[PDB]
């Protein structure tokens, strides 16, 4: 798409995609995310729309895995672009997916989250003909003590483990560190991580 | 050390009024032995506190939730603006994280990175956040010199707080320091004053107060004409050298057509987007 | 006065779209343009140029603000030009806001602001 076609494209309940990507970032593998939304226990009327907002470079460097899938769509813009974002119809979205592929490359543990953080606060820092603070939004961080930047109203502790901080328990972060359990859990029943996996 | 004597050289200057603003500093490095002497030359009026701007423990520590305001100094000379941009953004999303209603100060080495911090929930331009784009304004600066050379030298004179300097010599440099010893200040002005044009006021104020207005606060207007009446209880914008000589403005009573030729808000030029081959 | 006005609509409009967008003329964007510009004129030509060599800044402030709605707050002065032997350098230096009893020069330009027409 570009912006004329985005805007124009009604969109709702749809799956809004922020990509950080780069031409030397890391692949991300967007297939694993985009599979379960396309499932087959939904009814096709039923399948919610994707669009991908991101560097097109990063997205012509991944695309070869993505093109057998339906109702998916690319924005070669900024994810924290408000003209895009405003585009995408943004406020009409049942989610809004905050990815970043530029974790690894750089070692700061002080900027690794900085791009998320501003994309979600832009987001919620948006007014609609409702504020942009209702939205549905989840982002990914790679460090748990950054969870305390992505909300305002709550109390912010380093002490306070990520499961534990409001942000998590509503279900807005997520981080890969909460997965570490699996290795007890899978090792115990080894049915578990079949569970899971289906 | 040079960018804290430098900050206290302008803060604590003999041409400002009597304040008492105590001023702490924030910092996660010790200080080496000149900073601490540095410090302890200003003993009753700075303090210091190691500690993180990120960590709402230091915060608390810093007392930031009954700071009148926050600044935040930038690495000019830093090796990566991006990078520098990016930990003040980090540093006004932990302070506004902290304390929404925290009045915040910061410099902005680029204008796209600013465009990117304005969009936080919790910074309110109105309320008082201001981001000192320092690439924006010496753009800005450079373009007044285009218009008329030496007013990017009038404006910087205009902020740095300088003492009168004489000396014997008839040198080029007496008429230019005896220039230089004047700043922009701010302050309201006599009941005396209002009902008068404003061209009145100044031709008044001129050399029988000593005083020199710019502007007033429809609100900031910048040399108004001869049109507009002095509203009750307003500020001038005086030119002056000091702050204690402009208290003379307040206590004073008579001791004697479907071209598209502009943008959006009518402030400036416009065209239809041009090729680059086209202008090259 | 240094970007030419940015009032809060075009900073709102710069937040929201990122470039500026060109308007059709309406009465309140032709009100719009009446706020002053910085300049500078000469004193060697024009109604100021009476203030020859000897004038009194005071004199000219006064003039200028009486008569032309214009202030001056400050000289863009010769380097040479307080010296007695002539020079043939063009490099000059700017005086803020100088006294009433400050003496002019015939060569001098003067920074100022000035009305709208
Ligand atoms: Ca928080
Ligand atoms: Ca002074
Ligand atoms: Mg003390």
């Amino acid at each position: 798409l570009t912006r004329s076609e985005a805007a124009m494209t009604v969109l709702s309940g749809h799956v809004v995609v922020c990509i950080f990507g780069d031409v030397s970032s890391a692949l991300i593998g967007l297939r694993n995310l985009v599979m379960p939304l396309r499932a087959s226990n939904f009814h096709y009327h039923e399948l919610k729309h994707i669009v991908f907002v991101g560097s097109i470079e990063y997205l012509k460097r991944e695309w070869e895995t993505l093109h057998n899938f339906p109702k998916v769509s690319i924005l070669p813009g900024t994810p924290l672009s408000r003209a895009d974002l405003r585009a995408v119809n943004i406020n009409l979205c049942d989610m809004c997916v905050i990815l970043s592929a530029n974790q690894n490359n750089i070692d700061d543990t002080s900027l690794q989250d900085k791009e998320c953080i501003l994309a979600s606060l832009n987001i919620k820092s948006m007014q609609f003909d409702t504020t942009g603070v209702n939205i549905p939004i989840i982002t990914e961080l790679v460090n748990d003590t950054n969870v305390q930047f992505l909300d305002q109203d709550d109390d912010d502790d380093p002490d306070t483990e990520l499961y534990l901080t409001q942000p998590f328990a509503c279900g807005t972060a997520f981080a890969v560190s909460v997965l570490d359990s699996l290795m007890s859990a899978t090792y115990f029943n080894d049915n578990i991580l079949t569970l899971i996996r289906t | 050390l040079e960018s804290v004597s430098n900050f206290l050289k302008d803060f604590l200057h003999k041409d400002r009024d009597d304040v008492n603003v105590e001023i702490v500093f924030l910092h996660n490095i010790s200080p080496n032995l000149e900073l601490e002497a540095l410090f302890k030359r200003h003993f009753t009026q700075v303090e210091f506190y190691q500690g993180s701007v990120l960590n709402p423990h230091d915060l608390a520590r810093v007392k930031i939730e009954s700071a009148d305001a926050c600044l935040i100094l930038a690495n000019k000379y830093c090796a990566d603006p991006d990078a520098e941009d990016a930990s003040n953004i980090m540093r006004v999303i932990s302070i506004k994280n902290y304390h929404p209603k925290i009045r915040i100060i910061t410099q902005m080495l680029q204008y796209h990175n600013k465009a990117h911090l304005l969009n936080i929930p919790s910074w309110n331009w109105k309320e008082g956040d201001d981001a000192i784009c320092l690439a924006e304004l010496k753009l800005g600066f450079i373009a007044q010199s285009c218009l008329a050379q030496g007013l990017s030298t009038m404006l910087a004179n205009l902020f740095s707080m300088r003492s009168f300097i004489k000396i014997e010599e008839d040198t080029w440099q007496k008429y230019y320091l005896e220039g230089v010893s004047n700043e922009m200040y701010t302050e309201y002005l006599s009941s005396a004053f209002v009902g008068l044009s404003f061209p009145t006021v100044c031709e008044l104020c001129f050399v029988k107060l000593k005083l020199l207005m710019i502007a007033i606060e429809s609100r900031i207007l910048i040399n108004p004409g001869n049109h507009l009446k002095i509203q009750e209880g307003t500020l001038g914008f005086f030119i002056a050298s000091d702050a204690k000589e402009v208290k003379r403005a307040f206590f004073y009573c008579k001791a004697c057509s479907n071209v598209k030729k502009y943008d959006s808000t009518g402030m400036f030029h416009w065209c239809a987007p041009k090729e680059i081959e086209k202008v090259i | 006065l240094v970007t030419g006005g940015a009032t809060p609509e075009l900073e709102a409009l710069i937040a929201e779209e990122n470039a500026l967008r060109g308007g059709y003329s309406t009465p309140q964007t032709l009100a719009n343009r009446d706020r002053c510009r910085v300049a500078q004129l000469a004193l060697l030509d024009g109604p100021f140029a009476d203030l020859g060599d000897g004038g009194c800044y005071g004199d000219l402030f006064c003039k200028a603000l009486k008569t032309y709605n214009m202030l001056c707050f400050g000289i863009y002065r010769l380097r040479d030009a307080h010296l007695s032997t002539p020079s043939q350098c063009t490099k000059r230096y700017v005086i803020t806001n100088p006294p009433y009893e400050f003496e002019l020069v015939p060569t001098d330009l003067i920074f100022c602001l000035m009305q709208f027409d």
